[PDB]
């Protein structure tokens, strides 16, 4: 489907596959919105770690989403970002504060327990 | 009539927003921020999660969540859309629903429920 | 182009009502009733604190005063105007203001405001 | 053929489901209902009509029911009622919404606590 | 139409009434059960098949989809077999003697005690 | 290709999106065991919430992934069986013993932290 | 004249009567960093509650002496704020971070001096 | 060389700068990247205590002060030289000595050194 | 180019050597011994885990091990590869790994890491 299904104890957890064209990204931004309306979350853990190219047209939809979801009402995390996007990221210039970027998935989770739920 | 809602607990004071999209209904604004200093209201939740899609002139709506941050303690826009979000071509605090808005509100203002 | 709007403070279900001096808005005795029992709320005030005048019936108004209280549970009026019980053509819980029936709607389920 | 309604027996405070049938000829669970309030001895009872719509204009033999029990040994309760059943009244009784939340004060009133 | 045959809504373990229905055309009684057990979840159900004479030839509709009930349900239990109804044998399934002491030990599957 | 796989920490919350065929899903199937022994796995979460309906071709190798991933070392659970799909499970030789079936992707961690650390 | 500075204990309170001009403006900036500086205060809290209108030019300089005292080095804070001119400076480029307002002089000090040594 | 610089303590690891203030040397915005994903380096220093001086292309150094923010976690320099600091075109934390660096960067861990 | 390391944390000492396995680079028993007592370095270590091989210069670099021991205190080898180590012509405590390397170094000064 390139999204995922997507639910686990109180947070979530969406993956992300290997893909390369904001025509998926356009309708993947309202398949993680429509779930966190119905599914009442405090936080998502969107994961990039299979790609390994994103356009600077592709990135301001994930330079998005995580401000689009917290004014849902949910923190956002972004685990695992490669070394090849990340540099090409910032050409895309950032005001990156809010992103609480973690290094795996296992550690990624561990910092929403911090968050959410002390 | 054109008369919207206006509810008052008191330690806070909310309200809700029905469906009026439209940029000539300014009363909301002016229907609140008279009875913010004619009570002693500290926090308030705006609460629109009845909604379908604002214009592209929110600074009615947003910014209206920024004075009353002069005039009293902060706003908690409760339950924003799908096509809501979607767009922005514009911060606050935007928690999900009713029942966990007046929690944090308590808990700003340091009290909690529980027996 | 009706609108009789809710809320939900996690337990009870309240319910405000601004001036509606009609018998065309039989709604509010119905779009009550169905998300009475949608999610499961316990209490359900009423709020009618701006409301001037009852005219000739408040029969509907007094059918959901006795239609929760055997569907569900304890309704509560809450500050009915001194000039408007004044009409007594001819029970159930009340008070006097919107901030302190809710503390009373608590109490009946066994919960308080700490701290 | 369709003579044979509902019954069931938890532990003490029993209760009776009610499927639909909105007929004039339900003196059966008027009758069938009280047969084992003394066949066993159970001391509170249930309706537990939450799908049943709807009654035409008889609540004669169905609230006054809820007064016989109230007499053979104790206290029925309505368990739902659904919104446009009650939505007409030109008509008292304890009720409940669920039937995982009437169980619970079923027990209040004969002295259980499920906890642990 | 006779469009029901039982299914009860209580608190976690949901279990269920079964009258005399003793015809393999009541397949009914299996997606009925199926989609509330994913409608509400169920850590434990009954039932009660106090009143039924008698399976003629087809527990495969009613002992083989007790496991494949596991898959969600987590371990159906049988209550109250009749006498004459354990004559069928062709050839398990946690089973008890009836409602007051079968319910107790499914509630105490579920952490769930009866204190006083 | 499709089907990703995604760790927790001594955990594998392998999701399935919809199947087609075997061709499919032995690559699923050998991603699974891959997957295994790469990492150091104790218990695999398989979620398979969103399949409409299912054959013996493809119901034999989910019916024997229980088989497979035990031999290798960890337990498994199959969360999030649909009503349709498990009364299309009748036809087979039932040898469905410590499966350890859940309802949702949520309890699936509560029925095998039980199982493995606190 | 008009505009008077009042000690109360490491504290100066102030009032604002009905303006009517900008004369008042250049008048009214001198006192306020004057007093604060002989008087080594270390919170100022401002009433403006007779204020029924604000113009541009003068919310220019009462906009800037909260930050004036505070590089003096006090924490200002705005109390009585009439909200018919908070409308009025919705369209002004107000970045009020850090001005502490409030609702009434009761709310002045059980906010300053409880956030100020004590 | 194009293996230019690095060491891998426990942890929050370190970076190592001579001198080599050439635009040439893009491997440091990307040789130390490759690590970051190759073992978990939570924070990570600079210590470009003898470099005079960063051109005009601190592009190089500080942007890539930047994409261990988005990595993983707290970037610091060490030890800026009291001339460098005088060449600014354009935050972060930072920090004087490697000693004092290390412990700083260990309450960012939750560790410390002393017995 | 012919400069390695000037490198410490200054209660013990880091070093590292990369590549450069030949026996005109001296300066790396010269250039080190000198900030050994330009500051209180107790113990340092090598590191020399990229280092694939040593030729016939054990003859500098093993006579540095014969120094430190007899300058202020117990130099240690880090991560020695495998056929780096076949080569033996004809001592000192060496470690495996730079994160454990630090421990035995700490343990020989009393020092102990908490949490």
């Amino acid at each position: 489907m390139g999204i995922p299904i997507l639910k686990l104890g109180e947070c979530l957890l969406i993956s992300i596959q290997s893909e390369l064209d904001d025509h998926t990204a356009v309708e993947f931004q309202e398949d993680l919105l429509a779930k966190i309306h119905e599914t009442s979350a405090r936080g998502v853990v969107i994961d990039i770690t299979s790609i390994d190219f994103i356009d600077s047209f592709i990135a301001k939809i994930l330079g998005d989403v995580v401000s689009m979801s917290k004014l849902m009402g949910a923190k956002v995390v972004v685990t695992g970002i490669q070394p090849a996007v990340a540099i090409t990221l910032i050409e895309l210039g950032i005001t990156f504060s809010g992103v609480l970027s973690a290094m795996d998935l296992e550690s990624g989770l561990e910092k929403l327990k911090q968050e959410l739920g002390e | 009539s054109a008369l919207q809602e206006l509810s008052a607990p008191l330690l806070p004071i909310f309200e809700k927003i029905s469906v009026m999209p439209l940029i000539g209904t300014i009363d909301t604004e002016r229907a609140k921020l008279i009875i913010e200093n004619l009570l002693i209201g500290v926090v308030k939740n705006r609460s629109e999660v009845v909604l379908i899609d604002i214009t592209g002139v929110p600074v009615v709506d947003t910014m209206v969540a920024h004075h009353i941050i002069q005039a009293s303690e902060a706003v908690r826009l409760v339950g924003c859309q799908a096509m809501l979000v979607g767009i922005r071509p514009e911060q606050i605090i935007t928690t999900n629903t009713m029942k966990k808005g007046m929690e944090r509100a308590l808990a700003l203002t340091n009290r909690e429920i529980v027996e």
